[PDB]
């Protein structure tokens, strides 16, 4: 695994000492590189995990995500490049430092054998997401959203690490491999009952779930563009892959413990997408829309049927990709206006066509069409909830329909209508922006056609 | 200089003798204070400081040459003179930057006194930078609260000083003083106010004069006297040195002094008291670019001797 | 432990509840502190006396010493408060809070 | 109104984040009662001798 | 105060916690605890000043009473027993005594009071030493009568140290205060662990000394001592107050920093005696620590206050004071958790 | 066009 | 930016815990969670019982 | 940290006065000599936990 | 309230310093090469080669292999007359059941 | 001290509802007490009167609270019959949450009071049942 | 002059390196975890003629 | 350039050279102690 | 490479980590027998040592 | 205090003889490179506090830090390992010495055990 | 700072003051009532749906129909000429 690891660290140096003409470029081309490179290691074997040493092993629900970071750090470098081009070479070197060490953090998470190690890693995430969202951010809500967030985070870690220790203390190992191997089932005693709470709690705070998602509104709107991308691409995912490892020691508990998550999620959703119909703020609106597509996640997750694994998989690569895109385009739309109200700017799809057809594609995998990977998922999630529940169907349809409603709201409201006269500074599309929702919509509808990558697993 | 050295045996009182004294000459507004001041300096011995301007510290620091105002100051006394009630905060900005570098001139001095032994003449000290401030405040030139922020940075750091031995007043007339800078041409100096002039007078005589008076002996020469240096200097010749607190300091508070007065960052800490007054408050966009371009000068960059932009070598081995 | 030990004690425990319950002079708990040291001073006594520690005969006069020495102490920081403050009184410490 | 705001921007955070943050808040002052008089905080030594002596004994 | 005085003022504090380290007899430990705080008072007040002079008094006052009580118990340790050697107590009274005795020297609440006021009072480097170096004499004592601590009382006491210096800490605005309540949350978080391993409580106090070590240094360098005064560094001295914002974030205990590995440990050993309720409220509660320390990073660092005019003055003049050890210092006390395996050297 | 940096209020209240 | 404001900034600094907003807030919260628990776990309850005395047909569910 | 100099360097500078049975000053046996003599004798390197 | 610059005014189209921009920096060669490096490395390796490497990505989740593997079991179960797939997915020889 | 707890714990579960009820208000009664010295002590009471009045106060709503929890928990667990349901617990604890709220005069209180209190009660009840060590003894 | 490119532009080999001192370092754990060259009940079997390890 | 010298000037050469022999030391001490230390375990470990 | 060098790498693994965790339990097992009989040589808390004792004549026969 | 009471532990010794007999950590030992990292970071930190070149300023400061680090490192990694190996020494002949307290358990295979099936449906 | 919208006007004044900020005349300006739920000084501007307003008109927002400055209604989202209309039917 090293050898996605190291180069990854070397781009520290590298990135300190470029030329201050040359840092975006080197930063670009090396961070490509390492993608390619980490594209090796989604050559998963049918049954064992590629265990590369003691520390570091990799599977089919790991390698998706892997690659996943390698290629979105250079999307965010892009991205990053626009508002960060009137900073002084050392923060603009320091933005890019801390978007390198999230990178080599979250490839450490999604490699690591031992729970604990994962634990740190993982909460080693907080720090540069931390100083990205405070330091760079625009408004004035910055300072309390990093709060929120780092607090939110911490509370449902802090148990976890209790946990964690414990099962160290008992089972006496935490790698993922001994576990599975010497999996014992969990009784119903309270002390398992709070064990699970613990356990699944941490990873519930991570991707948003209805009653504990107040965060994630605050940290995307607030965030820069780059910490946006990261927070609604592979943080929220970390959860995912946590709850999906840490789920084989805490069974069969969750048949008795999902219940009140599972209502949870099931209502979220409709409960978010409906909020996502009446929001003013379009980063708002996508959070939220996040927040619904992984209240999906959770209820795969906690159902722990293998359709419903590998749909969990599909549809977290195919949502980091998608809510990426989306707050790049809001991005683009905001450094023009200056402005997040959504019924700011409207009419843009004549002023600028192409910007115009990348709002539609995204639009379009949001609401999951056909056959994107978007659709794969969710379509997976509804049939393994239809055998959990028939009753499921009901909710599930009714929160497919909301979101193409409020996808297909968001692309009326802002590339649709009357241009907004007094707003004369819209300029034409850079290439560097028309080139990021590429790079953004491209991999995703070629992942299409090859989906067995993407289904974990479990496929 | 160190706490070592002192260990060592390095004792300020070894050096300082009875010519060591600081004689401060201060008055009003082109009174002749500095012809004096240098003739006093000369016919004593004493090193003679010429009155802290705008870009004092630039002289201190780098290569001397004054920085440019908006980098260093960020005031203007021309812009005082024309306008003396202008909304940018100029007046009060430009009399606690004229303290500071007062403080500066005053630490830069006793450190001289008690490195060299050489006593010092100063033209002008923090004791009599008040004057300014108080005619600013009679005329209506500053509000209250700048002299209230003032008051508070001068009891913090004039306190930890040593009032001077002598202080010499030249007493000039404020009509003379009129005639003189008509004469003297500057249109900026033209336009001072007489008001102006006669507050600083009132200041001097009725708060700067008796105050130092108590501490010491006061000089207070008319103009025509003042043109006799020779009797000038003999007049402070025969003063008691009992006057001032520096007979009654010994080599360890004298330590304590040169540690302080040596570290200029320690001396002009207080200067930068956190009191948020719009005159003198730098907003944080203004305060991040006006600091980078400070940086970007030469020699400032990095610490001395390893700015090898201005020349310096072997910074591998430094 | 005999009558003589437990008064001593109790001895020792009421003058700590007087230092601790201050009322207004810094010098009256001062006063108390030294009796605490008294207190001290004859239960080692009385405890080495009786145990015939005769190499531990020297602990009473080198608690006493020490004693005095932290009291030398006490009595120079209250000058100085008073000095400054114009009174011992405990009230007066008051500048420093929380 | 039901979703947006009663419940995300209403309840759920008094719920949660605002009341736990206001506990802290009240807790604060209460710790930080800025008195500073050695009189009652050695009168809380002297009741804290007492009581660890009664229940530790 | 003339140098060599200072010195030997030092020297003899040092000398006064060696003597606790190093001796085998109570009343000679004693002896080197009346030796730091005589020692201690005139370095408290080397800068003359009333609130110095308050706080000396404070101090010598609880300090005094905390000797009488350690005195005392050292006294019926012997009447009950005829034994000098510092080992197991052999009478539960006593114990309980030299417990609050040797808290109330340690700082851990209910005996936290007069801490932020002392440190308050004094200066910064006067901070520093009561809050890193008197911190060894009477955490040393405890950890060798840990086997006879009392672990109901002793957890008690640290967990409320937690507690109260996370309230307190969110309550302060002047750096010294905040400082020292997160002095409080640290040390209940070492006593934590004292009846169970000491050797964790010896790794919590050395992190603990190099963060404060770290901080107090920054603190000193940029001679600020509330949110503003650090606020004004920004402009001054960016790396400053970016090390002390690191510094924070390792305080905190956030991962992957160096604080961590304290905690991190802590947790493990509680657990291993079946103990989880107490661990687990004990990080909770270290969350209000992590909020203070937030604030204060938001205000130095991570956002940028307004500053002054005179600032420019200061910015063409250096520091010419250069504290050797403030680089290793923050090195050792941010990265350091790659590091853990060496806790087997303390052994 | 600028990000938002406490101004003289927001320092007041700490 | 007044309208933006009071829809998202301005509603938690009003908002008074009244008797009619604490029913609101409980009745829309937690009513819908409770009404979809009984439902789904009625519906898990009758096919587990099914499944137990076989009565439930699951000739071809090999996916699951 | 009982850094037991002492024993490293092999100085005595508080056993002395440690215990009762101990050499004292012109052989003055202590009032329970016996006593501590039999207690130190039975509790010697067998441990703490085990001598109590 | 604070001597401050006036907000900077609306960001600077790079159109407007050369009209042929491409986005990223200011520096016209910069801005070619950057536009070069991203849409090369971007389009032409990763998003094409990467794909290639990935379709030809040699079997190893055995897919082929199962599926000959159950052509050779049908085969030998039907000759046999064997059902095609039994009732235990291990032998009851070797289970000793309570 | 402890053996007010003893009081307490030696009652067995939904029996003894007026004992088990009496021995809780004298634990909280205790409370209440040391509640009162630390206030009084931190906090001068301008006068003796003051002082009685605010021990008093303190001390009859610690008690209060800790009667209702202990008649509350008893009977739930007499009336459902289940002496080992921390949902018994979970009501007193609730209960004394509300009775809080009253002697405070704040709905809020009482109920923020209620639901912590609960959870609290309920978590005491269920380390009495599994075993949870809240000081465990060096154990390693 | 070529001295002038590689002295803007050395910083473009530090990564390439990187990748190359990473596979060694994969390399080096996986001769650590030789311990069951050919022990495996699944792929045992006997080297070949001139064969020193399976490297596995 | 600079109107007062540098506290710095010319590198202190003879500051230089002795963090170049302690260094130095430190490397030769290390190497030999390492060198020392595996012949001693082989030849306590065969 | 090889699946087979895979499988190998993974038994040994396996191997490396269960034995890990062997000896962990059997660490907690021997240090709760040590702490709770000092019969090992952890937990040794120090005694009195026999060699301070003088058993020289002393004043009084009946020591 | 665990080990802190070892029978014939030398005193303030931070390497007994016994040590030897233990293998050498290796100079290349990735732990000791860590230190050396943390040298050479402590170096960078130096120059940056003081205003001079960070990766230029003061080679030999640099330099020292390293090797400082890397010194005392290697025999911070040698008592490391010593203490844990004193650990295992003594954890195998308290094992040895106690049998009856380390009981062999049968080794029953899994077609023996009964595991109950949790259906998830 | 004080043009964004406050807490619910108590005195005349208040209510004065808020109706001045809404460029809104004091006679017209209404505040929601206060019933706890956050609406604060916000006027309530009568519900009806921008499709009623006078398509003649020249609005600076025409799509919206709605002027630059005017009050603008707190739940325009919902009452947009694409959304939920409120228009007089014939029956």
């Amino acid at each position: 695994m090293l050898k996605i690891i190291i180069p990854t660290t070397m781009l520290l140096p590298m990135t300190w000492m470029s030329k201050h003409n040359m840092i975006w470029i080197n930063a670009t081309v090396h961070s490509l590189l390492i993608s390619l490179i980490s594209l090796s290691l989604l050559n998963q074997l049918g049954e064992n995990s590629l265990n590369f040493s003691l520390t570091f092993f990799s599977d089919s629900l790991s390698a998706p995500l892997l690659v996943l970071t390698t290629w979105l750090l250079p999307l965010m470098l892009m991205a990053s490049q626009s508002h960060l081009s009137k900073e002084t070479t050392t923060r603009k070197k320091l933005y890019i430092t801390m978007l390198i060490l999230l990178q080599l953090f979250l490839i450490m998470t999604f490699t690591a054998t031992e729970l604990i190690l994962f634990y740190i890693l993982f909460e080693a995430t907080l720090v540069p997401t931390l100083i990205i969202i405070t330091r760079w951010g625009n408004q004035t809500e910055r300072l309390n959203a990093g709060l929120y967030f780092l607090f939110y985070t911490l509370a449902g870690s802090l148990p976890l690490l209790v946990a964690l220790v414990y099962i160290q203390n008992t089972t006496g190992s935490l790698n993922f491999l001994i576990i599975h191997y010497w999996s014992h089932p969990l009784s119903n005693s309270w002390s398992n009952i709070f064990m699970w709470l613990a356990c699944i709690m941490a990873f519930m705070v991570k991707m948003p779930l209805y009653g504990l998602h107040l965060w994630l509104p605050k940290a995307h709107v607030e965030a820069p563009i780059a910490g946006s991308m990261v927070l609604a691409a592979v943080l929220l995912k970390l959860g995912g892959y946590g709850m999906m490892r840490i789920t084989t020691i805490l069974n069969p508990l969750t048949n008795y413990m999902a219940y009140p998550f599972l209502m949870l999620s099931m209502w979220g959703m409709i409960m978010t997408s409906s909020i996502c119909l009446r929001q003013t703020d379009l980063k708002s609106l996508i959070a939220y829309s996040s927040v619904s597509h992984m209240a999906l996640v959770i209820v795969a997750i906690m159902i722990q049927t293998p359709w419903s694994f590998m749909g969990a998989t599909a549809l977290m690569i195919a949502h980091g990709l998608t809510s990426s895109m989306l707050f790049c385009l809001a991005n683009t739309n905001y450094e023009r206006v200056h402005s997040r109200t959504m019924i700011l700017a409207r009419g843009l799809q004549t002023l600028l066509p192409l910007m115009a057809t990348w709002w539609l594609m995204a639009s379009l995998t949001n609401l999951a069409l056909p056959p994107s990977i978007n659709l794969i998922g969710e379509l997976f999630i509804i049939t393994a909830s239809f055998s959990w529940s028939n009753i499921t169907i009901i909710l599930m349809g009714m929160n497919m329909m909301i979101t193409a409603l409020y996808s297909l709201y968001m692309l009326i409201t802002t590339q649709r209508g009357k241009y907004t006269h007094h707003i004369n500074n819209i300029k034409a599309s850079f290439t560097r922006e028309n080139a990021l929702m590429a790079l953004h919509i491209l991999p995703l509808l070629l992942l299409t056609l090859n989906p067995k990558m993407i289904l974990g697993p479990l496929y | 200089y160190g706490p070592l050295a002192f260990v060592l045996g390095e004792r300020t009182t070894r050096k300082l003798t009875e010519t060591s004294k600081v004689i401060t000459v201060d008055g009003n507004i082109c009174s002749g204070k500095g012809r004096l001041a240098r003739e006093i300096a000369e016919k004593l011995g004493l090193r003679h400081f010429p009155e802290a301007g705008i870009h004092y510290a630039d002289s201190t620091t780098g290569d001397g040459k004054p920085l440019d105002v908006q980098l260093s100051g960020n005031c203007s006394l021309e812009k005082f003179y024309d306008d003396p009630k202008s909304n940018d905060g100029n007046s009060y900005r430009l009399q606690s930057w004229l303290y500071a570098s007062r403080l500066l001139q005053y630490a830069d001095a006793l450190e001289h006194l008690l490195s060299t032994g050489q006593g010092v003449v100063l033209e002008r000290s923090i004791y009599s930078d008040f004057v300014f401030l108080e005619a600013m405040y009679r005329q209506g030139f500053i509000r209250k609260q700048c002299v209230e922020h003032y008051n508070e940075v001068k009891k913090v750091t004039a306190c930890e000083y040593l009032p001077p031995h002598v202080v010499v007043y030249v007493d000039v007339p404020v009509p003379e003083i009129q005639s003189r800078i008509q004469k003297k041409g500057n249109p900026h100096e033209m336009k001072i106010t007489a008001a102006y002039l006669q507050d600083i007078e009132n200041a001097y005589k009725k708060t700067f004069l008796p105050e130092m008076s108590e501490k010491c002996e006061v000089l207070q020469y008319s103009a025509r006297e003042a043109e006799d240096a020779e009797k000038v200097v003999e007049d402070i010749e025969y003063l008691k040195c009992d006057k001032g607190p520096w007979p009654d300091q010994d080599d360890r508070t004298f330590h304590r002094l040169r540690m302080l007065v040596q570290n200029k960052l320690e001396v002009l800490n207080y200067t930068t008291i956190p009191v948020y007054l719009p005159e003198i408050t730098i907003g944080a966009h203004q305060s991040d670019r006006v600091f980078q371009k400070f940086t970007e000068l030469p020699g400032r960059k990095y610490s001395p001797g390893y700015n090898e932009d201005v020349g310096d070598k072997w910074i591998w081995l430094k | 432990m005999p009558l003589v030990y437990m008064n001593i004690i109790m001895a020792f425990a009421i003058a700590l509840a007087g230092l601790l319950m201050y009322r207004s002079h810094l010098m009256s708990s001062l006063l108390c502190l030294e009796g605490m040291m008294l207190s001290l001073f004859i239960m080692s006594t009385l405890i080495i006396l009786n145990t015939h520690f005769t190499l531990a005969n020297m602990m009473p006069i080198i608690l006493l010493v020490f004693a005095a020495c932290e009291a030398a102490l006490g009595l120079s920081l209250l000058v100085m408060v008073s000095n400054t403050y114009g009174t011992d009184y405990v009230q007066n410490l008051n500048l420093l809070q929380c | 109104k039901s979703a947006s705001s009663l419940l995300d921007l209403i309840w759920l955070e008094t719920i949660l984040p605002k009341t736990t943050s206001f506990i802290q808040m009240k807790m604060s002052i209460m710790v930080s009662n800025q008195k500073g008089l050695i009189k009652l905080y050695f009168l809380s030594f002297l009741i804290t001798i007492m009581i660890s002596m009664t229940l530790f004994n | 105060m003339n140098p060599i005085i200072y010195t030997t003022l030092i020297m003899t504090v040092m000398s006064g916690t060696m003597l606790v380290m190093i001796s085998s007899h109570w009343l000679l430990i004693w002896i080197g605890f009346e030796m730091n705080l005589l020692a201690m008072i005139p370095v408290l007040m080397k800068n003359f000043n009333p609130r110095a002079t308050e706080a000396a008094t404070k101090y010598f006052l609880t300090q005094a009473t905390a000797s009488m009580m350690l005195m005392m118990a050292i006294i019926i340790n012997l009447l009950y027993s005829g034994q000098w050697t510092i080992t197991k107590m052999f009478n539960p009274v006593a114990m309980t005594m030299m417990t609050m005795a040797l808290a109330m020297k340690l700082g851990l609440s209910p005996f936290h009071f007069w801490v932020p006021e002392v440190t308050q009072g004094i200066s910064l480097q006067a901070g520093l030493l009561l809050l890193t170096w008197q911190k060894l004499a009477p955490l040393s004592v405890l950890c060798q009568i840990s086997q006879s601590i009392n672990p109901n009382l002793m957890l008690t006491m640290a967990m409320l140290s937690i507690l109260i210096g996370g309230w307190g800490g969110l309550n302060q605005t002047q750096l010294r205060k905040i400082m020292a309540y997160s002095s409080i949350a640290h040390m209940g978080w070492m006593t934590a662990v004292l009846p169970y391993n000491t050797t964790m409580t010896i790794l919590n106090l050395l992190i603990y000394i190099t963060m404060t070590l770290a901080m107090f240094m920054l603190l000193i360098h940029s001679s600020a001592t509330t949110t503003l005064s650090l606020s004004h560094t920004w402009n001054k001295m960016p790396v400053i107050t970016s090390l002390m914002m690191v510094t924070l974030l390792s305080m905190g205990g956030l991962p992957p920093l160096s604080g961590f590995m304290p905690k991190w440990m802590i947790i493990q050993e509680m657990t291993k005696n079946e103990s989880i309720i107490m661990p687990t409220l004990m990080a909770m509660t270290a969350l209000l620590n992590l909020y203070f320390y937030m604030r204060l990073a938001y205000s130095s660092s991570l956002t940028m206050f307004p500053s002054t005019n005179n600032m420019k003055m200061k910015w063409q003049f250096e520091h010419t004071k250069q504290m050797k050890l403030l680089p290793t210092m923050i090195v050792l006390s941010t990265l350091v958790l790659p590091m853990t395996p060496a806790l087997s050297s303390l052994n | 066009a600028r990000q938002w940096q406490p101004d003289v209020e927001w320092a007041e209240q700490f | 930016i007044r309208w933006t404001y009071a829809r998202s900034a301005n509603i938690y600094p009003n908002f008074r815990p009244t008797p009619k907003t604490s029913l609101l807030g409980a009745l829309f919260g937690i009513g819908p969670l409770f009404f979809w628990y009984y439902v789904f776990k009625t519906d898990r309850d009758k096919k587990e019982k099914l499944i137990q005395e076989g009565k439930l047909d699951q000739t071809f569910n090999i996916s699951y | 940290p009982f850094f037991d100099v002492q024993k490293r360097l092999g100085l005595d500078l508080d056993r002395w006065m440690t215990i009762q049975s101990a050499e004292q000053p012109h052989k003055i046996p202590g009032r329970c000599h016996a006593f501590e003599k039999e207690w130190i004798e039975c509790a010697h390197g067998i441990g703490g936990i085990r001598a109590e | 309230i604070r001597l401050q610059e006036d907000p900077d005014p609306e960001d600077e189209n790079l159109y407007e310093k050369n009209p042929d921009s491409h986005g990223y920096d200011k520096d016209p060669i910069v801005d070619l090469w950057n536009m070069r490096v991203v849409f090369f490395f971007g389009f032409s390796i990763v998003l094409v080669l990467g794909s290639t490497f990935v379709a030809y990505l040699p079997d190893y989740r055995m897919q082929e292999w199962a599926r000959r593997e159950a052509e050779r079991l049908v085969k030998y179960r039907e000759a046999n007359g064997l059902p095609l797939m039994e009732s235990n997915c291990f032998d009851p020889n070797k289970i000793q059941l309570p | 001290a402890k053996t007010l707890l003893h009081k307490y714990s030696d009652i067995p579960e939904g029996t003894e509802c007026h004992r088990k009820a009496y021995a809780s208000t004298s634990i909280g009664g205790a409370t209440g007490l040391i509640v009162s010295a630390y206030s009084i002590a931190l906090k001068p009471p301008a006068s003796f009167l003051e002082g009685v009045a605010r021990t008093g106060r303190y001390t009859f709503t610690s008690a209060a609270i800790g009667a209702i929890f202990g008649l509350t928990s008893c009977i739930s667990a007499q009336v459902r019959e289940k002496p080992d349901d921390p949902l018994n617990y979970f009501i007193g604890g609730c209960a004394g949450g509300l009775t809080l709220g009253a002697r405070t005069r704040s709905y809020g209180i009482g109920a923020a009071a209620c639901a912590y209190m609960g959870l609290t009660a309920a978590l005491v009840k269920m380390g009495q049942l599994e075993g949870w060590q809240v000081f465990a003894e060096p154990k390693v | 002059n070529v001295l002038q490119i590689v002295r803007d532009h050395w910083v473009h080999i530090l990564v390439p390196v990187g990748f190359v001192f990473g596979c060694y370092l994969d390399r080096r754990s996986d001769e650590k975890l030789t311990a069951f060259r050919n022990k495996s009940l699944l792929f045992k079997r006997e080297l070949r003629p001139n064969e020193e390890v399976t490297w596995k | 350039f600079y109107i007062r010298e540098p506290p710095h000037g010319s590198p202190d050469w003879l500051k230089v050279g002795l963090t170049l022999g302690t260094s130095v030391f430190l490397w030769i001490y290390l190497i030999k102690q390492h060198k020392e230390d595996v012949l001693e375990y082989k030849r306590r470990n065969g | 490479d090889g699946p087979e060098k895979n499988y190998e790498k993974t038994m040994a693994i396996l191997q490396i980590e269960a034995e890990k965790a062997e000896l962990r339990l059997k660490e907690l097992e021997v240090r709760r027998l040590m702490r709770a009989r000092g019969d090992g040589p952890w937990y040794q808390y120090p005694t009195i040592d026999k060699a301070l004792i003088d058993h020289s004549p002393k004043t009084t026969p009946d020591n | 205090t665990m080990m802190s009471g070892r029978p014939g532990r030398v005193p303030l010794q931070f390497l007994p003889n016994e040590a030897r007999s233990l293998p050498p950590p290796k100079l290349t030992d990735p732990r000791l490179v860590y230190m050396g990292f943390l040298g050479y970071c402590s170096g960078l930190i130096d120059n940056a506090i003081r205003r001079r070149p960070v990766v230029s300023a003061g080679l030999h400061r640099q330099l020292l830090y390293v090797t400082s680090f890397v010194f005392f490192g290697y025999y911070l990694l040698k008592r490391q390992d010593y203490m844990y190996a004193l650990r295992d020494h003594d954890m195998f002949a308290y094992v040895k010495s106690h049998p009856e307290d380390f009981p062999e358990k049968d080794k029953k295979t899994y077609g023996e055990i009964l595991e109950e099936f949790h259906p998830v449906r | 700072k004080d043009m964004f919208p406050g807490p619910y006007p108590k005195t005349p004044e208040e209510r004065a003051a808020a109706a001045k900020k809404y460029n809104m005349r004091v006679e017209d300006y209404e505040p929601y009532p206060d019933d706890g739920m956050g609406y604060g000084d916000y006027p309530k501007l009568p519900d009806r749906s921008q499709q009623e307003r006078d398509p003649w008109y020249d609005w600076d927002h025409p799509d919206l129909r709605l002027n630059w400055g005017e009050p603008i209604h707190w739940d325009l989202d919902m009452y947009i000429r694409n959304r939920v209309d409120t228009s007089p039917t014939p029956v």
